[PDB]
RNA sequence: UGAACGCACAUUGCGCCCCUUGGUAUUCCAGGGGGCAUGCCUGUUUGAGCGUCAUUU
RNA sequence: ACCAUCGAAAGGGAAUCCUUCCGGAACCUGGAUAUGGAUUCUUCACACUGAAUGUGGAGAAAAUCCACAGGAAGGAAUAGUUUUCAUGCCAGGUCGUA
């Protein structure tokens, strides 16, 4: 229960949470089909994602273990087949 | 100026040898190696020969270790593969055991294989000159192989080998047996044919 | 817990309808202390016992059962930013929403919810240029604010 | 002078020109790929290709004729000299087990994915007609269908060209929310643009009369076969899926080898009149294809 | 066990070097970006065309504000991949400069 | 110093690479430590050559 | 596009005088930087940006210094670009020296 602020915009939804005394704001796009432009270079975005994924792996492990939770969390395959979200 | 510096010496010699290959009047025994199997016959020959490729080191080691592990706790048919190695294949030919012998046409010491078509014809063994010594090594798991041979074949492919032998007899032996024994390499260049053939 | 936002919706059970995106609303409700019974979750191969609210987005509702409170999604989006459970009268199915302002304000400080030249001679050249740049920046900010005010007044005319 | 330290990122140089150049390069690459693709239809045709096509198409045609005669015999309740009168369904699931169950009369929801058919086979008239009414001609493309007693004989004719199974709610939701297409009018004149479902305004404009005002209402009418199932099903148009392995480098070539090696065990076709309709786990496949 | 241990642990080490320049985050969204902004934020057709004709690197705002009467009416953003791509391009191609931004009022520069 | 090996040498001259330390120190200066010859062999990695080839399900 | 390196204490060569120490006074070279002014309505003046490329002068065979054609690129709203304009800071090893 760390969510502090929310803002629904035309680009997506901005969530601001309080992680260890820091304000963390991230944008989640709407769940709609995307139109991929041939202009962009995914060769760079893939490296950026490769770095960010490992950063989150370590940060999530630290956050889960500091709070006494078990990591990685067990996936409920029965509840994953209906909505497949955070729940 | 001096533009020769656009080619290193090894490239220049490498191309000079290529020119000398087609300008010189080569003897028939070395000339016969320019007559090789065509596209269809060579493509059909390597479909049969690729089904009897010998086991690699890793596969043979794995197969032997499985048997060893089975034995350590608590009647097979003869294998089939393509025969290679120059001495082994030559010994097979003169014993009349090889059913089909593929001879590479680009052996650098060409005298290693000059006697092979004659030995195969004299001993009544079907043979074919196949373009590429690096391609014979792929079905042998070596970088290059001067020769390849088929001594025994699985009963499923006995008809295919006979049909391939007949095809090579019709396409390669009976087709080139008159021009095989003629001196080759008398190709004339344009600057030379213009002044000799025309005049 | 340590913040009022983490205590909101504690004794609430929301019935999230099909129209509203469950992904961005169940997360917000659960992160405050609520419970979600999504309508989109009964399409695979409950019966709304303890539900106290319902988030709808249809132009017109059908059932309107007594007891429940019917709201539009923005209520949640406005109950978190204030953190004080704003009244649901302005968020009802079928009317116009309030303007949902950003938690981080306006770029130029404009508030939407609202009712020398003789001494410049002695300045050096670089000081005068810097002063003119600063005055131009301030004038542009004020002009951008006044344009928005004029547009608001024209809108409120009709 | 009352300053505040900060870090500043300078603007990138010549970004717009690079953007325009990349757009032009992408367009040129697409155009030249099309050029080379349609320029390769005039190449020499070897005899073996023609013979193989004839033989394989002759085998497939006999398969279809046998299946059609068997279904005609079962339809007229003339099941006296037929091999089998039961509508079997085979469920393949991965250590790979098979369930051979009799099909009910109960309608079901299926997601049919158009895969590449048998090699050296020209699609005969019956199978092509069935695939054309299903709007499944482009490979790597899927469609939602309602399985009933009359749809079942159709699935036995187009079996080698498709892979079938029952999707879950999460698969349906992710499929509609990631790959949604519509034939919608352009600016003023150009009709046949195939655009993505970005807003519910177009859905309300098109399907609003039936009561469908958002994408999530299409998801409801598809997940549960409703009265307006057909209207939205023929409104969504076939889904453009992603092929499993896409490439011809060494890593991708060996991925292709490993993927084909597993296809001999998952999509099995008996080439018989009484062949069961093969059903697989669509959730995992769509996890691969999404 | 990939990435299944504690990296930082209890350490409180700092990277405060003279040439460690950190990217200054990203400005927060404002009112005009909202899905239901006050009516005065919408652009006139003349302003819309002025924005449309401006170069992509010369635009003061990278979007046109829109007002939606409901949440279900909001469309998926179109230039969502491109914004992330531009941010990632700036993160390693844009030179980083230390600067002391001024914060005085203009009237202090006037001679007394 | 010498077969004598970073380059020269009738000079006790002139360089390059890596790590580290000290003085206002991201730029400057200095100190300390370790390296940089040729022919040949085996292997590793990176290449050149329209030299020989193969290349439609 | 074209070849290492050696070869001058009388050749070319940055700088000290009343030639090294002392006192006073002064230059040369290299480097990081700050201030003032200029770059005049906002964008390279009547100090005064200048890439590849091609030339000229001094040296006079080479080292070394400078300049010219050329038009690449860059420059503005809480410090725009340049700093051949002025001032301000630091340092200068080895060998010979009767």
């Amino acid at each position: 229960r760390l969510v502090r602020k929310v803002f629904v915009s035309i680009k997506g939804v901005y969530y601001q949470a309080n992680i260890k005394g820091e304000e963390v704001r991230w944008l989640v796009p709407f769940k709609f089909p995307e139109n991929i432009p041939s202009d962009v270079d995914f060769r760079i975005m893939l490296t950026f994602l490769e770095f960010y994924s490992t950063l989150l792996h370590f940060v999530l492990y630290k956050l889960y273990t500091d709070s006494g939770l078990i990591y990685p969390p067990k996936l409920d395959l029965k509840k994953d087949k209906i909505i497949s979200g955070l729940s | 100026l001096s533009r020769y510096v656009k080619w290193p010496e090894y490239v220049r010699v490498q191309r000079q040898k290529k020119i000398l290959s087609i300008r010189l009047k080569v003897p028939p025994t070395i000339a016969q190696f320019q007559y090789t199997l065509d596209r269809n016959t060579a493509a059909e020959t390597f479909k049969l020969f690729n089904k009897y490729r010998p086991e690699t080191a890793a596969e043979k080691k794995e197969r032997l270790t499985k048997e060893a592990a089975a034995v350590a706790e608590g009647a097979s048919p003869k294998p089939y593969a393509v025969k290679y190695g120059l001495n082994h294949v030559v010994a097979l030919i003169e014993n009349k055991k090889a059913k089909l012998v593929l001879i590479a046409n680009d052996v650098d010491p060409i005298e290693l294989v000059v006697f092979l078509p004659a030995l195969c014809k004299k001993m009544g063994v079907p043979y074919a000159i196949v373009k590429g010594k690096a391609r014979l090594g792929t079905l042998v798991n070596q970088k290059t192989s001067a020769v390849a041979a088929l001594t025994e074949v699985r009963a499923e492919d006995e008809a295919a080998l006979a049909k391939l032998v007949s095809t090579i007899d019709a396409n390669f032996a009976d087709k080139y047996d008159e021009v095989k024994k003629h001196w080759g390499g008398g190709i004339l260049g344009n600057k030379a044919q213009a002044k000799m053939d025309k005049r | 817990y340590d913040s009022p936002v983490a205590s909101l919706f504690s004794a609430f059970v929301f019935y999230v309808s099909r129209e509203v995106p469950i992904d961005i609303l169940e997360f917000l409700i659960l992160s405050c202390g609520g419970n979600v019974i999504s309508e989109a979750a009964m399409d695979q191969i409950i019966d709304m016992s303890k539900v106290t609210h319902q988030i709808v987005d249809r132009p017109v509702l059908k059932n309107k059962v007594a007891g429940r409170t019917y709201i539009q999604p923005q209520w949640i989006f406005d109950c978190i930013n204030k953190g004080e459970l704003v009244p649901a009268n302005k968020y009802l199915p079928g009317e116009a929403l309030p303007p949902h302002l950003s938690p981080w304000g306006d770029a130029i400080g404009y508030d939407p919810t609202a009712p020398k030249k003789l001494k410049m001679i002695m300045m050096s050249n670089k000081q005068k240029k810097l002063y003119k740049k600063m005055k131009y920046s301030n004038a542009k900010k004020e002009e951008q604010a006044e344009n928005l005010k004029k547009k608001k007044k024209q809108i409120a005319k009709q | 002078l009352n300053s505040n330290p900060e870090i500043l990122l300078r603007k990138r140089r010549n970004a717009d020109r690079t953007r325009i150049e990349r757009q032009e390069l992408a367009k040129k690459k697409r155009e030249e790929q099309i050029k080379k693709k349609r320029s390769n239809k005039n190449k020499f045709v070897r005899a073996e290709s023609i013979v193989a096509k004839t033989l394989a198409t002759s085998r497939e045609k006999e398969r279809i004729k046998r299946v059609s005669i068997l279904e005609d015999k079962k339809a007229k309740n003339e099941t006296q000299h037929i091999a089998s009168g039961k509508d079997f369904i085979l469920k393949i699931t991965e250590g790979l087990i098979r369930e051979k169950t009799t099909y009910d009369g109960k309608p079901a929801l299926l997601f049919i994915v158009r895969v590449r058919g048998p090699l050296a086979v020209n699609i005969p008239n019956k199978a092509f007609k069935i695939l054309s009414l299903l709007r499944l001609v482009e490979t790597n493309t899927g469609v939602f269908v309602k399985l009933t007693k009359n749809v079942y004989p159709l699935l036995k004719v187009i079996a080698p060209y498709v892979v079938i199974g029952k999707p879950s709610l999460s698969s349906i939701r992710s499929l509609i929310q990631k790959r949604g297409r519509i034939i919608y009018k352009g600016e003023n004149e150009a009709e046949p643009h195939e655009i993505v479902l970005n807003d519910n305004n177009i859905v309300e404009e098109q399907l609003g009369d039936h009561g469908i005002i958002c994408v999530e209402d299409i998801i409801h009418e598809i997940a549960t076969m409703g009265e307006s199932f057909s209207v939205c099903n023929f409104f969504l148009q076939p889904f453009k899926l992603n092929r499993e392995v896409s490439g011809f480098g060494s890593l991708n070539r060996l991925r292709k080898i490993k993927q084909r090696e597993a296809e001999s065990r998952t999509r099995q076709f008996s080439n018989a009149a009484t062949a069961p309709v093969i059903e697989v786990d669509i959730d995992s496949l769509l996890a691969k294809l999404n | 066990e990939n990435y299944q241990y504690d990296l930082w642990g209890d350490s409180t080490e700092t990277n405060d070097h003279v040439m460690h320049l950190r990217a200054p985050k990203l400005p927060p969204p404002t009112n005009e970006e909202s899905y239901n902004p006050p009516e005065e934020y919408l652009l006139s057709p003349e302003e819309k065309e002025a924005w449309e004709n401006t170069e992509y690197s010369e635009r003061e705002r990278n979007f046109i504000p829109q007002k939606y009467s409901a949440l279900r009416k909001v469309p998926g953003y179109g230039e969502s991949i491109r914004e992330r791509f531009e941010r990632s391009l700036d993160l390693y191609l844009a030179p980083r400069v230390r600067k002391n931004k001024l914060n005085i009022d203009p009237n202090s520069l006037i001679p007394e």
